[PDB]
C-alpha cells in the first residue's frame, strides 16, 4: 500500500511515458539529420 | 550583431551566424554572399569580417584594420532568358564541377 501511495504521489507508468517521450525527441532529431543534409543538399544542388 | 537565415518552402529560423563587429548587411547581384562587415567611425576596435554563407559554412575571414565595408562591384545587364534557366529546372547534368574541383583539392 505505501508502495502504491508512494507511486501515485509520484505520479512503470512514468518510465514508460519518459521513454515515449524520448523516443519522440530521438525520432525529431532523426528528422532534423535528414533536412541538415537536405539543406546542405539545397546549397549544393543549387552552386 | 544577431543573424539568422529565413528560408522558403518552408519559412524557417534555422540558424545563427555570431558577428560581434559588424554594421551592415547586402548581397550581392548574383545570390553568392550576403556580407555582415564592419566600420571603423561608429563603433570600437572589434574588427572582424564574417560574411553569411547559406550552408553554415564559413564566407570570410580577414582582419584589415579600419576597414569600413564590403560590397559588390556590379555586373552589366545580362540578358538573359527563359530556357537557360529551364536546364537548370531538369547530380542530373550538374555532376562534373565537384569533381573537377576534387582533382584540383589533391595532394
Amino acid at each position: 500500500q505505501i508502495k502504491k501511495k508512494t507511486v501515485r504521489e509520484r505520479l512503470q507508468i512514468k518510465k514508460t511515458e519518459l521513454g515515449a517521450k524520448a523516443f519522440k525527441d530521438i525520432d525529431i532529431e532523426d528528422l532534423e539529420e535528414l533536412d541538415p543534409d537536405f539543406i546542405m543538399a539545397k546549397q549544393v544542388e543549387q552552386l | 550583431g544577431a543573424l539568422a537565415f529565413v528560408d522558403t518552402s518552408d519559412c524557417t529560423v534555422m540558424n545563427i551566424a555570431e558577428h560581434y563587429m559588424a554594421s551592415d548587411v547586402e548581397w550581392d547581384p548574383t545570390g553568392r554572399y550576403v556580407v555582415t562587415s564592419v566600420s571603423w567611425w561608429s563603433h570600437k576596435v572589434d574588427n572582424a569580417y564574417w560574411l553569411w554563407t547559406f550552408q553554415g559554412r564559413l564566407l570570410q575571414k580577414n582582419n584589415k584594420d579600419r576597414f569600413c565595408q564590403l560590397l559588390w562591384r556590379p555586373r552589366p545587364p545580362t540578358l538573359l532568358s527563359q530556357e537557360q534557366i529551364k536546364q537548370i529546372k531538369k547530380k542530373i547534368f550538374e555532376q562534373k564541377d565537384r569533381l573537377s574541383q576534387s582533382k584540383a583539392s589533391k595532394e
